[PDB]
RNA sequence: AAGGAUUGACAUUCUUGAUUUUGUGGGUGGUGGUGCAUUGAUGCCCUUGUUCUGGGCCACGCGCGCUACAC
């Protein structure tokens, strides 16, 4: 029962990595902005010394390798960069686990744009355009991830909305900063633990929110 | 941990093709990425922040490590590997 | 040895360049102290001692005379203007909300 | 004779880079013989360095005479030498700058540059590029009208249309007789160049960017031959902008 | 404070002049 | 729980010794474990040639 | 107080010695 | 504002002449890449690039004794 966007119907939780920060440069050749390894590149660029970490999403997998609601099936990926772009991803794209390896992982971004597999019938990334709403199935829970909204079980969250037909969750990938709350879809802010968590923390505990309301 | 003439880095399955084999051992074997990858999480987690945990962990070459809650274990991979290098050979991590 | 190649290169061509460059500025110096006032020497021997143009300078004197001038800065649609007037009419009621909140 | 340091000075000025300047080569506006004096230098070799230097020492000696005795016979030319020798059309911030450096004086700066490129080998490639470093920088006002005027009275080229498209995105504040060279170059293209020429979008833009907002000295018979300009040259981006301005405009 | 330093690097220029005096080397051995 | 920075150096080497951000005392520590490696060496050939 | 926001970077030994 | 603006300065003292000069305002600044026929308001990323000063090498190990460091 593999998920993309053209089932609306059906029951899913739809994560979004906001706000992240993959993002291109021409060195011949092709690199991609690590904090890392260049600081000379962003003192150039004139850019934030902080927010070029793509190693936010990639920590954040761990939503799309989250097994006992993905090898349900019933979770979705998408992202979107401080550029503008939204990144769909498959629900059964074995993702590079190694940030070289997803540093390598800069393709789809600049070259081949939708990557095929190896028998190649399934596309896996996209570099589908805005808003996600479209996107979304027809009724859709309006959640960012913020820390100072009320806080909730994500469990009883999730429980007490009966059949909203999915569950979508804003989740700010940033350094730095504040996501965008009242600009796109999100109207109220459903606020985690008492704690300042980091985004991919804060993905695992509302997927594992997710098990154990659906029973795994 | 191992050297380079000169240079010290740590076991990975991509600083080179045959180091491993030619200790003996095969790539596959020689991931810390996802012990980093277990440290990152353990320490965002927020009943570390509680204060209802602490990390020990066991390398497969028998060195056992405790991990203070109060440590901020670097976001990045090599950050984390020069980290492990200067911990397994002066045993011990200061602030 | 690339690095080496890289460095040894450069400096070859920047010791190559400041070699050239010290032998412009000291041809410079020298024709200079030599021919600065030493073409005194030349300065009496060998010596010497507009229909559209009067067109368009009367075009100008005419335009000095009488012109005219133009209405103000720019052409742009009136949907423009109710763009720009929701956005500064946006932006001043949310700096009005933050200066009452903080 | 000369006396004949010029040698020493063509051989630094071939591959000069920085620093100093020979000053006979600094005075020489007060010495009679400069163009008989370059004129035994011959510097068909250049460098750009010496080419801002000694354009910015020509601009403090040039006049109509003085122009069209350096500026008309070899560095006009050695400009359009670098612009068809540069392959990818590289025209570089050097000459730019000198350039820039060149447009001060404006007593006959017509003559200076104007004159002699619209005599051959102007493309509209060179052309867009004339036009940018014109309106980059400083201009004269009553030149600029008064160049609008020979450059219309010129003959058509789509080189002289986009310098007056520029010369009229300048944003001026319009004299009549300039207003009136307009609405006769309306009458010079009619079935004029209509039949003997087309048009397509770029005399297009150039006159929609003329009638922006190039019409508060124009009455109602002026917005009637306006209004069949545009009906006769029926675009799709016409209608409720021109439609607009014939409505914004005054007398 | 540098008299530690001085009166070292005269020291060792002592031990270097010794040892030249003699038939003495570096570190020069085989493992 | 708080959380404090981890101080390391980066590129370590065990057989380097530590970078002392004082040119005069990691200076002297150097010349004392070269003088003490340089006259042992020396004194213990002296008086294996005077055996 | 490091909320995400990850331990600094230490400067190179050639970059301070740059100086 | 030549009864003096700015240009070239023979270190202070004369060879250029409205390009003025100063405010009040204000247009962003195009030597750009990418399908189309090889000149065509084309979807999609950038504007505010010239001349000198660039380097660490392929404090040795082991070890007995002694000394530090513990309400």
């Amino acid at each position: 029962p593999v998920l993309t966007s053209k089932d609306k119907i059906t029951k899913r939780m739809i994560v979004v990595l906001a706000m992240a920060s993959l993002e291109t440069h021409k060195i011949d050749k092709y690199v991609l902005l690590n904090c890392d390894d260049h600081q000379g590149l962003l003192k150039k660029m004139g850019r934030d010394i902080s927010e070029a970490r793509p190693d936010i999403t990639h920590q954040c997998l761990l939503t799309l390798l989250d097994s006992p609601i993905n090898k349900a099936g019933k979770l979705q990926v998408y992202i979107q960069t401080s550029r503008g772009i939204l990144i769909e991803v498959n629900p059964t794209v074995r993702i590079p686990r190694t940030f070289k390896r997803f540093s390598g992982l800069m393709v789809q971004l600049l070259h081949k744009l939708s990557i095929r597999s190896v028998n190649s019938e399934e596309k896996l990334l996209k570099v589908i355009k805005n808003p996600i709403t479209d996107h979304l199935p027809t009724k859709c829970r309006k959640v960012t991830l913020s820390f100072d909204a009320p806080v909730i079980r994500v469990q009883d969250y999730i429980e007490k909305l009966d059949d909203d037909e999915s569950i979508c969750v804003f989740v700010g990938a940033m350094a730095r900063g504040k996501d965008n709350f009242a600009d796109e879809y999100v109207d109220e802010k459903v606020g985690l633990s008492n704690y300042p968590l980091s985004a991919s923390v804060a993905c695992s505990k509302f997927c594992h929110g997710a098990e154990d309301a659906w029973n795994i | 941990t191992h050297k380079i003439s000169d240079k010290y880095v740590l076991l990975n399955c991509d600083d080179h093709q045959g180091l491993l084999k030619k200790m003996g051992r095969d790539i596959s074997e020689a991931r810390p990425d996802i012990t980093h990858q277990c440290l990152l999480t353990l320490l965002d987690s927020p009943i570390n922040k509680a204060g209802k945990l602490q990390v020990y962990i066991q390398t497969s070459r028998g060195i056992l490590i405790e991990v203070n809650p109060t440590v901020r274990i670097p976001r990045t991979f090599k950050r984390f590997s020069g980290l492990m290098v200067q911990l397994l050979h002066k045993l011990s991590i200061r602030s | 040895k690339k690095t080496k190649a890289e460095v040894m290169k450069e400096v070859i061509a920047k010791s190559k360049f400041y070699k050239q460059e010290r032998q412009k500025a000291q041809g410079i110096m020298e024709d200079q102290i030599d021919n600065l006032d030493d073409n005194f020497e030349d300065v009496m021997s060998e010596l010497m001692m507009t229909d559209l143009d009067k067109e368009y300078d009367i075009k100008v004197k005419e335009l000095q005379l009488d012109k005219r001038a133009a209405p103000s800065d720019r052409t742009k649609t009136e949907e423009e203007k109710n763009a720009e007037a929701e956005e500064k009419k946006r932006e001043l009621e949310q700096q009005r909300l933050d200066r009452m909140n903080g | 004779k000369v006396i004949k340091a010029y040698t020493t000075v063509g051989s630094i000025l071939k591959t000069w880079t920085h620093g100093k300047l020979p000053k006979l080569f600094k005075v020489i506006p007060s010495l009679r013989n400069w163009q008989d004096v370059i004129y035994v230098t011959n510097p068909e070799e250049w460098s750009p360095h010496v080419v801002y230097e000694a354009t910015k020492l020509f601009v403090s000696n040039l006049t109509a005479k003085e122009s069209q005795k350096f500026i008309n016979l070899i560095l006009l030319e050695r400009f359009r030498d670098n612009i068809e020798t540069s392959e990818d059309h590289s025209l570089n911030y050097h000459i730019y700058r000198a350039v820039k450096k060149s447009l001060y004086k404006p007593s006959a700066f017509f003559k200076g540059f104007l004159f002699p490129l619209v005599e051959t080998g102007c493309n509209v490639r060179e052309a867009t590029i004339a036009g940018s470093v014109l309106a980059k920088v400083s201009v004269p006002a009553l030149h600029s009208s008064a160049a609008l005027s020979y450059l219309l009275r010129l003959p058509f080229s789509p080189p002289t249309t986009v310098f007056i498209k520029i010369l009229l995105d300048k944003k001026y504040a319009l004299p009549y007789q300039t207003v009136d060279d307009c609405v006769y170059y309306f009458m010079r293209f009619r079935i004029g160049e209509d039949a003997t020429r087309v048009l397509p979008v770029i005399w297009h833009k150039a006159f929609l960017t003329f009638a922006q907002r190039y019409k508060n000295d124009i009455t109602q018979d002026q917005r009637d031959f306006l209004l069949e300009t545009v009906r006769q040259r029926g675009h799709k981006d016409i209608g409720p902008e021109i439609r607009r301005e014939l409505l914004a405009g005054a007398s | 404070h540098t008299l530690a330093n001085n009166v070292e690097s005269k020291l060792r220029d002592d031990l270097e002049r010794l040892k030249k005096i003699r038939a003495h080397r570096g570190i020069r051995h085989f493992w | 729980i708080p959380t404090h920075a981890p101080k390391y150096e980066e590129n370590f080497n065990p057989d380097k010794k530590s970078y002392d951000p004082d040119r005069t005392r990691s200076e002297i520590n150097k010349m004392k474990a070269q003088l003490k490696k340089e006259r042992k060496f020396t004194m213990k050939e002296i008086r294996k040639d005077a055996k | 107080t490091d909320r995400f926001k990850g331990d600094d970077d230490i400067p190179y030994k050639e970059r301070l010695f740059e100086r």
